[PDB]
C-alpha cells in the first residue's frame, strides 16, 4: 500500500523538533489546573520587573552586600564619575547577573529600549542634583561631566520623589545586538556624575549610599535560545 | 487576542516639552516599576516596530529537549562471575544543572514531559568479537510498583508497566508523558516537611528532611539488555532527553546564583563565590 | 479633592486597626487579592470552618532590634504565626488550611537618619541549611521559628559537629538564604521601606500553591524575608538603633476536617 | 592536537609587576586555526582580559593588566599575560582559554601566588 | 479533521508569497487519541506585565508624582 | 512517490501503544454474542461492594477464619480501641487484600470517598453503642475515646438494622493519595470504640464477633496503572 | 472514510484550545477489512455499579429502614 | 584526548559556493545544513565497532564551545543538536535568515572597533573587513558512543 | 501626641473586654481590640471601644 | 490545506495532456509551523532589466540619438 | 508482600509494630548502609526467614533472606 520515499534527514532526531509521539500512559485521567496566583505567559514580562545592579564588584566588596550599595559622599563639587558601566546587558559584569541580564544569557541577540532606575537611600535632609548619561559608542568614553553632558542625560533631582528613571533609547546600527562583548554591536556608555553636590546640615550621616535598579521596555525582546555560561556542572 | 508573535507597540513621536507632568520620577517604595517609554526621556520619531517576543514565550524558552539523566547497561558472557548489569534511574530532572536552572526560575510548573532515547553502545574488552543487534527493554517502574530485583527476573514481565523495546542503531525512541502529578502544578520549590514531628513519639519515629514531598513522585526507569549472556560483553548508554512540550509556570523566582548541591536548594562552602572583579570606576 | 494622598492609608481586617502616615501605597502580592475557595475548584467533601473576624484580625508578633552590624530576618508566615490567638487555636486543630495574608510591616525614624530595607515576599522560601556534608537534613524544631523567627548571616559557617549536629539554617543574605542573588530578589511582591520616604511596607498575599487548600502543620507558604539594603547610619556615633516591628493578619482563611489537638515538638 | 602550555604555578609579588606566561606549543606539521587568547581567573564566568583574532584585545581593567604578545592578526599562540601593580587579592588560580579551530576549546588552571 | 493555520512567513521570495503579495499556510492532523501527545502547537499568547510590574493597592497614571 | 520522512521514535514497540495491525486470520466468522447474565463496564465498579476486612492480623489468628471476627466483650466499659487501622486502602496489611485494597494495589494514585460497613454477628439479646470514628492525619493517632470523639465519628446502635456504614469523607491535601506506604499522602485513622458496653441478659453467649465491610463510594476513581505486588512468579 | 473525534484535552496552555477556549480533535481511518484489526477507539462506556451494588427482589429507598 | 571537531559556520571555506555568493554584495537566505557523515577503522588491526551515533551540537555564538569531548557543554538544554545514527538517511536541519542586519554582507568595507586618539594603538585596533566576532555560529561534532578497542 | 514636630514612632493603644487576666505585655494585649496609631502630620488618633457587654447597660 | 500548481509540461506524449490537450498539477502541503522550512516553491519572478541597463536621469529612446 | 519495617531516605524509619521492633543504626539524610534491625521481645512465632530490601540507584533492588532460629 501507498508507495513512499524515505527523504534525506529520516531517522534524525532534532532536540529542538516538534513531532507528535506515542503516548506513554494511554487514557491516564489528568488533574484539573486550578488558578494558581500569578502566571507568566512569557520571559520578557520578567525582563520588565527591576532588579539592584551591583555596581560595585571590588575584590573586597564583591559577593557581599557592599556590592549593590553605590556610595555618595558631601565632597566638594568635582568632575569625575561616580559610578561607569559599559551598555552591554549581558556582557558587562555590573550587569550579566540581573535578571535582566540573567535572561538575556540565554539569548544571542537583545533589542529594544532599557531603562535605568536610581533610589536615593539617604537621610530626609540631604538634598543634591545628580546628573545620570547616556552616550551612544564610538566616541571615548565620558570621564569628565563636560564631555558626559553633550550625550543623553536626565539632570535628576533628590527630593520627595525619592527615584528617577534614565530610559536608554534603542539607538543601534543593526536590528539586535550580540550578547557577548562583540565590537562591532558595541552598546555605548552609561555614567552618574554630581551635577551639584550632596549637601547635608549639620549632625547628619556625611555618606549616604544609592542603590541602581535596570528593566526593559515594552519594547524589548530576545532571540536564538542558547545555554548560559553562568552555571556549570563540574563532572 | 495578543499574541506572543505580535509585534511590540510601535514608537510613538514626540517633541520638545515642560509641563508639569512628570514621567522621569519615580519612587521604588511603591513597588512598582515606572512603565515609561523611550518616547519620554528624548524626544523620539515615529518607528514602525517589527520584532516580536514570539521566541521568548514561555513555550519557547522550554522548546529545545535538555539531557535529563545518562543510563549505563551492559550484556556480559554467560560464564560471568558477576551479575548482568541492568541500570535503574529515579525519574526526576534534578540530576543535571542546565534543564534544572531554566525550571527553577520558576515557583510552581504544569507539563507534559515528553521523554526520547538516544542509546549508544561499544565492546568493553580488547578481545575482539561479534554481536547480533542488541534490543533493549525500557520499562517505565510507577511509582510504588516492584522495582526490579536480578536482570532476568518477573518484575520484567510487564503486564501493566508501559515500557518500549528498542532495536540498537534505528530512530531513537519517544514517548509522550501526561502531567502525571498528584498535585496541581509540580512544586519545583517545597518549603515544609512530609511528616511532622509529635511530641507523644520518638525523636526518631517522626522525623524527615527539609524539602522532600512524596517519595516517588515522577517514577523509575528500569532499563535492560533482553538478550542473553554473550561471549563479546558490550556496554551500553541511554541518555535520556526530557523536552517539557505542553507547559505553564507561576510565580518568577530569581535564577540559581551559586553551584547546585544535590536535590535539596542547599549549597557547599566555596563554590559560595559567584560574581566577578571590576572598578566601580572603568568601563 | 482633599488629603487622600497616597501617604496616609486606615487597615481594618478583623477587630484590629492600623492607621499609618507615610505610607507607600501597598502592593497586592500578583494583583489577585485573597478569596475565599470557589467550589468550582475545591478540593476536600466536608463543611470547610471559617473562623471569619475570630482570626482574620491583626495579630503583631515580637519587634526586632535594628543595629549597624544587623543582617536581616526570616519569616515562615503559615508558621510564624501559629501562637496568635484564635487562628492559632484553629492552626492545629485541622489536617487541611488554607489561609491569606497582609503583613504590615512597621518601622520608623527621624528625618536624620538614614537606610532602606526591602521587604521580600517570597512563594515557598526553602532557605538552606549549614550541613557540607547531608543536604536538608535541617530540623524541624528549628526549621520553623514561629512569633520569633530567624536572622540572616553575614558568610556562611559549616556545622561541623557530626556525632550529633546543630542541624539548622544558614541563611547568606547576598544569595536570600537561597542560594540566589538579592540584588535580584526584585522578583518577588516587594516593597522597600526607605527611611527618608514611608515609614512602612504593606504587601497583600493572597494564598498561592500548587494545591486548592493544603496542610499548615506540615507545608509552608509564603514566607516574609527583610534585609537592610542601606545600611542605618544616623551623626557621628558609635552606632544608632532603630527597631522594625511586623504585624500580620490572617484574611479570607478557611481549615478542613477536624480533630483532635496536633502538639509538636517546637523544643 | 596541541596542549595548553603554562609554568604551572607562578608567585608573585607584592606591588611588583608579574608576567603569567601561558604559551600554546602545537604540532608544527599538523594545523588548526585560534580564535581568541582569553583569561578569567575560575569560578567566575565574568572573563578579564580577552583577546579576539580580530576585535583585538579587550582588556577588563585596562590598565592593570595587558597581552604581552597578543598582536592582531597574525596567529595566536604565545598568550602570556602581563599585569601592573599586584594586589594582596589579585592572588589565585586562574584558566587560560583558546577558542580554536578545529581543536576544541582549550584551558589550562596557573596559581597565582603572591 | 486537519487543522490547517497561517505560518508567519517574513515575506521571502518565491516563498509562495510576500512583496508581490499572498500568504503561507501549513496543515496539522492530531494523530493520537490522548491530548498529551500533540505537537505543541506554538500559537501561544502574551499577557500584559503588570500583575508584576504595576501592582498596587490603587492606579498609577505615569505622568503623575509616584508617592502622592 | 509520496516522499516521506521516519520520524524519531520508529521501529519503537510500546507495550501500551495502540496502532492498527494486519488481521492474522482474514475473514473468519467471528461468533456472535450472546447476553450473559452480569457484564461490568469498568474497575471502580467492583470497588463499590463491600468485602469483609481482615481486620485480626495476629501470628496465630492470620492466614484463617479468625482473621475476620473482631470479638467483642461484655467487659466493664473501657476508654481503649477495640481495633485501628491506617487509612492506606492500599498499603495497611489489613486492607491491602480487600476487593478494594486488591484492586488499589494496580494503581498509582486512588481518590475519593470510602465506605466501612460494619455487621454485629451476635445474640439476637445482647445490645450496646459502638462509636466508628475518624480522624484525618496529621495529629497523634487517637488511643481513647476522648481523643477519637473529636475528630468524625458515627455513634452506632446495636439493634434491628444489624449494621452501620460510617462514610469517610474524602478530606485531602492532594487530587489523589500515592497507593503506596507515602508518608506526605498520610491516610488518616478509623478507630472503633464501646460508646457504652456490650449489655446481654443471663444465659447468652457472653463473646460476640462483629464483622467489618468496606468499599467506595460514586466519587472514587484511580489512575496510572502498575503491576500489583501482591503475587510473584518465582522461577 | 476519515473518523475525525474529540479529545479530552486538560485546557492546556497553546495545546490548540482551552482558558482562551477552543476544542481539540484527532482523525482516524480504519485501514484493514478485518474489525479485529481496527484500534481499540478507547471510547467506552460506564454503567450503573446497581447490577452488583444494589441487586433485590424489591427496591432500596438509603433514607427508609434496610429491613422493613 | 577524544578527537572530537568544532567548525565555524561560515561559507568562506571552499571556492565553488563562494564564488556564486560574490557576484552579489548583499544577500538574504534560509541556510539548509544537511550532513553525508562516512566513516573507517584507522589502524591495520583487524577489529569491529557497533553502529555509532554522533551529535552534531550548534552551538550559538557567544555560547560556550565544548572543552574536552565529554564534557558539561554537551547536555545541550538550549542548543539545537541533532544525534544522526550512522549508515542512514543523511541528517537535515533548516535554517532561517539569522542575521544581526537586513542581508548577510558578503563584503564589508570598513573597521569592528575605530581607533581613538585618546587610547594606544593597540587597545583599539582590529582588522579590515571583519564585522561579528560570531556571526553565522559554531557546530560541534562528537562520537557520542565509549572509548572502543578498535579506533 | 504633645510634642517636637521631629519626633515619629508608633503607639498601639488597645482594649479587652472583661473576664480575663488584664494584659501586661504587648504580647497579650495585642490579642484584643486595638487600633495601631501613628505619631505624624494629624497628630490625635482616636480608638472607639465598642459597646461590648453582656447587660444592656452597666452599674455606675 | 493543499497547494495544488501547474507544472510546466513540455506537451509530452502521454504525461496526462499535451497535443492532445490537457494540462498537469502537483499537489504540496506545507508541513512545518516554521516558513523557513517550506520547499522554496520555484514560482519565482523576473523584473526588467532596465534599473541596470536604462538607469539615467531622464528617458532613452532607441531610435533617437544616444547624446542629444 | 506486606513489608514490616521500612526506613525511606526521606520518610524515615516506617516501623510495622512501633514497639517490639527498630533500626539501631538507619539516621535520615545520612547515608543508607548498615540497615542491620533489633526487635525486643521475641515470641515462638516471630521465628523464620526474612528479606532484606535494599531499593538502591543505580544498581537495582538488591535481596537476602535470614533464618531467625529461635
Ligand atoms: C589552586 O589549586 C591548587 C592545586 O589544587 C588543585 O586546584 C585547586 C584549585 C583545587 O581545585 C584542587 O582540588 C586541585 O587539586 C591548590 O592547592 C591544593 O589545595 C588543596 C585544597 O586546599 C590541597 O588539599 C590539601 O592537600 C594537602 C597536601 O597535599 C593536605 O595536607 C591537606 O589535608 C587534607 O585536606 C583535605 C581537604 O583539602 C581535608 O579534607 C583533610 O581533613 C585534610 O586536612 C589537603 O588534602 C592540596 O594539597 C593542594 N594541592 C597542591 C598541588 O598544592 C591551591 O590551593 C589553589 N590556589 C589557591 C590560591 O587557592
Ligand atoms: C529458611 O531457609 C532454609 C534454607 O533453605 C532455603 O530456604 C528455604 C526457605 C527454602 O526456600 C529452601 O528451598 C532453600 O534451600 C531452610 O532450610 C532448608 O529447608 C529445606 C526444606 O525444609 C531442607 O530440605 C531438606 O534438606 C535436608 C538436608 O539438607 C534433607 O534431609 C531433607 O530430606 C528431604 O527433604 C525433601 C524436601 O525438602 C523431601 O522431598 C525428601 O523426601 C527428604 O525428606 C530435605 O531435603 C534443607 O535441608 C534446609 N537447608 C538448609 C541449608 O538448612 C529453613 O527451613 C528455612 N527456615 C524456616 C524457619 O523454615
Ligand atoms: C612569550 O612572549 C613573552 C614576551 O613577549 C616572552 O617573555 C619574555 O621574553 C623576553 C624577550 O626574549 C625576555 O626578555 C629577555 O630576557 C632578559 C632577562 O630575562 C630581559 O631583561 C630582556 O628584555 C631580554 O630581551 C624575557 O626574559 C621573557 N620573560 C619571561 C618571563 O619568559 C616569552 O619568552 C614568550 N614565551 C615563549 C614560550 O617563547
Ligand atoms: C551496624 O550497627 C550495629 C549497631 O549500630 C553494630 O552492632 C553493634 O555495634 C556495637 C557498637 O560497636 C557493638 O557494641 C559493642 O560491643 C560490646 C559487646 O559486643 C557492647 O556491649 C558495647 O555496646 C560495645 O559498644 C555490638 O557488639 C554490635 N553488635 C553486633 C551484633 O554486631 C554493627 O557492628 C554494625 N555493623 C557493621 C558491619 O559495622
Amino acid at each position: 500500500g501507498l508507495p513512499v520515499m524515505n527523504t534525506p534527514g529520516s531517522n534524525q532526531y532534532l532536540t529542538a523538533d516538534n513531532f507528535q509521539s506515542p503516548c506513554a500512559l494511554p487514557e491516564f485521567d489528568v488533574t484539573p489546573p486550578i488558578d494558581i496566583p500569578g502566571e507568566v505567559k512569557n520571559m520578557m514580562e520578567l525582563a520588565e520587573i527591576d532588579t539592584m545592579i551591583p555596581f560595585d564588584l571590588s575584590a573586597t566588596k564583591k559577593n557581599t552586600m557592599e556590592m549593590y550599595r553605590v556610595r555618595l559622599s558631601d565632597k566638594p563639587h568635582t568632575d569625575d564619575p561616580i559610578l561607569c558601566l559599559s551598555l552591554s546587558p549581558a556582557s558587562d559584569p555590573r550587569l550579566s547577573h540581573t535578571m535582566l541580564g540573567e535572561i538575556l544569557n540565554y539569548y544571542t541577540h537583545w533589542a529594544g529600549s532599557l531603562k535605568f532606575t536610581f533610589l536615593f537611600c539617604g537621610s530626609m535632609m540631604a538634598t543634591g542634583k545628580l546628573l545620570v548619561s547616556y552616550a551612544p559608542p564610538g566616541a571615548d568614553p565620558p570621564k569628565k561631566r563636560k564631555e558626559a553632558m553633550l550625550g543623553t542625560h536626565v539632570i535628576w533631582d533628590i527630593g520627595l520623589q525619592s527615584s528617577c528613571t534614565m530610559v536608554v533609547p534603542w539607538i543601534s546600527n543593526t536590528t539586535y545586538r550580540q550578547t557577548i562583548d562583540d565590537s562591532f554591536t558595541e552598546g555605548g556608555y552609561i555614567s552618574v556624575f554630581y551635577q551639584t553636590r550632596i549637601v547635608v546640615p549639620l549632625s547628619t550621616p556625611r555618606e549616604m549610599d544609592i542603590l541602581g535598579f535596570v528593566s526593559a521596555c515594552n519594547d524589548f525582546s530576545v532571540r536564538l535560545l542558547r545555554d548560559t555560561t553562568h552555571i556549570e556542572q563540574k563532572a | 487576542a495578543a499574541t506572543s508573535r505580535d509585534a511590540l507597540p510601535n514608537t510613538e513621536a514626540s517633541g520638545p516639552t515642560h509641563s508639569k507632568e512628570i514621567p522621569a520620577l519615580t519612587a521604588v517604595e511603591t513597588g512598582a516599576t515606572n512603565p515609561l517609554v523611550p518616547s519620554d526621556t528624548v524626544q523620539t520619531r515615529h518607528v514602525v516596530q517589527h520584532r516580536s517576543r514570539s521566541e521568548s514565550s514561555i513555550e519557547s524558552f522550554f522548546a529545545r529537549g535538555a539531557c535529563v539523566t545518562i543510563m549505563t547497561v551492559d550484556n556480559p558472557a554467560s560464564t560471568t562471575n558477576k551479575d548482568k548489569l541492568f541500570a535503574v534511574w529515579k525519574i526526576t530532572y534534578k540530576d543535571t544543572v542546565q534543564l534544572r536552572r531554566k525550571l527553577e526560575f520558576f515557583t510552581y510548573s504544569r507539563f507534559d514531559m515528553e521523554l526520547t532515547f538516544v542509546v549508544t553502545a561499544n565492546f568493553t574488552e580488547t578481545n575482539n568479537g561479534h554481536a547480533l543487534n542488541q534490543v533493549y527493554q525500557i520499562m517505565y517502574v510507577p511509582p510504588g510498583a516492584p522495582v526490579p530485583e536480578k536482570w532476568d527476573d518477573y518484575t520484567w514481565q510487564t503486564s501493566s508497566n508501559p515500557s518500549i523495546f528498542y532495536t540498537y542503531g534505528t530512530a531513537p525512541a519517544r514517548i509522550s508523558v501526561p502531567y502525571v502529578g498528584i498535585s496541581n502544578a509540580y512544586s519545583h520549590f517545597y518549603d515544609g516537611f512530609s511528616k511532622v514531628p509529635l511530641k507523644d513519639q520518638s525523636a526518631a519515629l517522626g522525623d524527615s528532611l527539609y524539602g522532600a514531598a512524596s517519595l516517588n513522585d515522577f517514577g523509575i526507569l528500569a532499563v535492560r539488555v533482553v538478550n542473553d549472556h554473550n561471549p563479546t560483553k558490550v556496554t551500553s548508554k541511554i541518555r535520556v532527553y526530557l523536552k517539557p512540550k505542553h507547559i505553564r509556570v507561576w510565580c518568577p523566582r530569581p535564577p540559581r546564583a551559586v553551584a547546585y548541591y544535590g536535590p535539596g536548594v542547599d549549597y557547599k562552602d566555596g563554590t559560595l563565590t559567584p560574581l566577578s572583579t571590576k572598578d566601580l570606576t572603568t568601563y | 479633592a482633599c488629603g487622600y494622598s497616597d501617604r496616609v492609608l486606615q487597615l481594618t481586617l478583623g477587630n484590629s486597626t492600623i492607621t499609618t502616615q507615610e505610607a507607600a501605597n501597598s502592593v497586592v502580592a500578583y494583583g489577585r487579592w485573597p478569596e475565599y475557595l470557589r467550589d468550582s475548584e475545591a478540593n476536600p467533601v466536608d463543611q470547610p470552618t471559617e473562623p471569619d473576624v475570630a482570626a482574620c484580625r491583626f495579630y503583631t508578633l515580637d519587634t526586632v532590634s535594628w543595629t549597624k552590624e544587623s543582617r536581616g530576618w526570616w519569616w515562615k508566615l503559615p508558621d510564624a504565626l501559629r501562637d496568635m490567638g484564635l487562628f492559632g487555636q484553629n492552626m492545629y486543630y485541622h489536617y487541611l488550611g488554607r489561609s491569606g495574608y497582609t503583613v504590615h510591616v512597621q518601622c520608623n525614624a527621624s528625618k536624620f537618619h538614614q537606610g532602606a530595607l526591602g521587604v521580600f515576599a517570597v512563594p515557598e522560601m526553602c532557605l538552606a541549611g549549614d550541613s557540607n556534608t547531608t543536604t536538608m537534613h535541617t530540623s524541624y524544631q528549628n526549621a520553623n521559628p514561629g512569633e520569633k523567627g530567624g536572622t540572616f548571616t553575614g558568610t556562611f559557617t559549616p556545622d561541623n559537629n557530626q556525632t550529633s549536629p546543630a542541624r539548622r539554617f544558614c541563611p547568606v543574605d547576598y544569595l536570600l538564604g537561597n542560594g540566589t542573588l538579592l540584588g535580584n530578589a526584585f522578583v518577588f511582591p516587594h516593597q522597600i521601606i526607605n527611611l527618608r520616604t514611608n515609614n512602612c511596607a504593606t504587601l497583600v498575599l493572597p494564598y498561592v500553591n500548587s494545591l486548592s487548600i493544603d496542610s499548615m502543620v506540615k507545608h509552608n507558604n509564603w514566607g516574609i524575608a527583610i534585609l537592610p539594603l542601606a545600611p542605618l547610619n544616623f551623626a557621628s556615633e558609635s552606632s544608632p538603633e532603630i527597631p522594625i516591628t511586623l504585624t500580620i493578619a490572617p484574611m479570607c482563611c478557611e481549615f478542613n476536617g477536624l480533630r483532635n489537638i496536633t502538639l509538636p515538638r517546637l523544643q | 592536537d596541541v596542549v595548553v602550555q603554562a609554568p604551572t604555578q607562578v608567585p608573585g609579588f607584592l606591588g611588583d609587576s608579574v608576567t603569567l606566561p601561558c604559551y600554546l606549543q602545537v604540532p608544527n606539521m599538523e594545523v588548526t586555526h585560534v580564535s581568541q587568547l582569553t583569561w578569567a581567573r575560575h569560578g567566575e564566568s565574568g572573563s578579564m582580559a580577552v583577546f579576539h583574532q580580530t576585535q583585538g584585545p579587550s582588556y577588563s581593567e585596562s590598565k592593570r593588566l595587558e597581552f604581552v604578545a597578543a598582536r592582531l592578526g597574525a596567529e595566536l599562540r604565545n598568550a602570556s599575560l602581563r599585569m601592573f601593580g599586584l594586589r594582596v587579592e589579585d592572588e589565585g588560580n586562574y584558566t587560560c582559554l583558546f577558542v580554536t579551530f578545529p581543536q576544541g576549546s582549550r584551558s589550562v588552571d596557573i596559581w597565582l601566588r603572591v | 479533521g486537519a487543522q490547517v493555520s497561517s505560518q508567519k512567513v517574513g515575506a521571502h521570495e518565491n516563498s509562495n508569497r510576500a512583496y508581490g503579495g499572498s500568504t503561507i499556510n501549513y496543515t496539522t492532523i492530531n494523530y493520537y487519541r490522548d491530548s498529551a501527545s500533540n505537537a505543541a502547537s506554538k500559537q501561544d499568547f502574551s499577557q500584559d506585565p503588570s500583575k508584576f510590574t504595576e501592582p498596587i493597592k490603587d492606579v498609577l497614571i505615569k505622568t503623575a508624582p509616584m508617592l502622592n
